[PDB]
């Protein structure tokens, strides 16, 4: 359809912007927009959280501490470890 | 990280009360001064026990030494800081300054645990805080500061679930109702 | 109230589960997702996430 968009558009009428994959620059940040209300330590390392989840989407971000946190939960700890992060790491990518 | 300062407190309680014993309750106690490094303490334990002889710099060097291992942490805050990584940097300050407050009375204390109050993120290492108040209160007998930690531990504890260190807080709660007179919260704690 | 309302167990039926173990992965969900929900609502607010209604 995005081609179909071209039969309805030779120039008339819209705006074409193209909507990104998403990359390690966001992977960092936009979970740390996730995690400022969950309970976890300053001891977790962005580097390997960012870069075990190539590709996958940007819902890939909302499944990286909920299952985590579903252990985590089911472990009662108030703030988590990232082992725990690693194993929904896999978790949300065993899937695919 | 306990019992080597609470056999200290229980030897105070040897020396404060009974009068008869003289040598067996200052002997230990040189015992446990000569470990842990402890500064504060014993000026306290000097007091009320023998004034020696010398002490001077024998405990001066151990506390200059002890500095130097003071001056290394303290001197390594603004070199870990210079790095990033949320906790691994303030976790080693928070727990060795403990330590280092270890040595006397309640100040690296109580300054390290409303520090750490902002940054852990699980209960248990904010429950290792509330044991840090728990040995410092039971040392001192002081029984001010040991509500407000459990109080605050609790509602983080209870939220919530625990198996081993519930029980833990049984026992202190237990050991407080028994400080005071409680004859029943005592046993059924 | 008006109707139903509620029981079914004390007054029956009740069928025993365990008997069936091969929907095991299948109640995985089940069993992160409804005693400790019930049971706890405090520990929601621990780990930083919200429980669902799905």
């Amino acid at each position: 359809d995005i081609l179909d968009s071209a039969l309805l558009r030779p120039g008339r009428i819209d705006r074409k912007i193209e909507f990104p994959p998403p990359n390690e620059e966001a992977r960092l940040d936009i979970l740390k927009i996730h995690s400022r209300k969950m309970n976890l330590t300053r001891g977790i390392n962005l580097r390997k959280i960012a870069e075990l989840m190539p590709g996958a989407s940007g819902a890939e971000v909302k499944g990286v501490c909920t299952e985590a946190g579903m252990y985590a939960l089911r472990e009662r700890r108030v703030h988590v470890t990232q082992e725990d992060f690693e194993m929904a790491v896999a978790k949300v990518m065993q899937k695919d | 990280p306990k019992n080597p300062d609470l056999r200290i407190a229980q030897l105070r309680f040897l020396l404060s009360l009974p009068e008869h014993r003289g040598d067996a309750a200052v002997r230990d106690e040189l015992m446990a001064a000569v470990r842990d490094n402890n500064m504060a303490p014993y000026y306290e334990a000097l007091c009320k026990s023998l004034d020696w002889q010398i002490d001077v710099d024998l405990l001066n060097k151990m506390k200059k030494a002890n500095e130097d291992e003071l001056k290394r942490l303290d001197e390594e805050l603004e070199d870990a800081e210079k790095n990033l990584g949320e906790s691994e940097i303030r976790d080693a300050m928070m727990a060795k300054a403990e330590y280092l407050c270890r040595i006397g009375d309640k100040e690296g204390a109580l300054t390290a645990f409303r520090k750490t109050y902002d940054k852990t993120v699980a209960l248990g290492h904010r429950l290792d805080i509330v044991f840090y108040l728990l040995r410092i209160g039971l040392f001192y007998m002081d029984n001010d500061l040991i509500t407000r930690n459990t109080e605050k531990a609790k509602s983080l504890i209870e939220e919530g679930g625990d198996w081993d260190r519930r029980n833990r807080l049984k026992v202190y709660q237990g050991l407080y109702c028994v400080a005071i007179r409680d004859f029943k919260q005592a046993a059924e704690l | 109230d008006s109707s139903i309302m509620m029981l079914t167990s004390d007054q029956k039926p009740d069928v025993m589960y365990a008997d069936i173990g091969g929907m095991d992965i299948q109640k995985q969900e089940v069993r992160e997702a409804v005693e400790l929900p019930l049971t706890h609502f405090e520990l929601y607010k621990q780990i930083g996430i919200d429980p669902p209604r799905g």
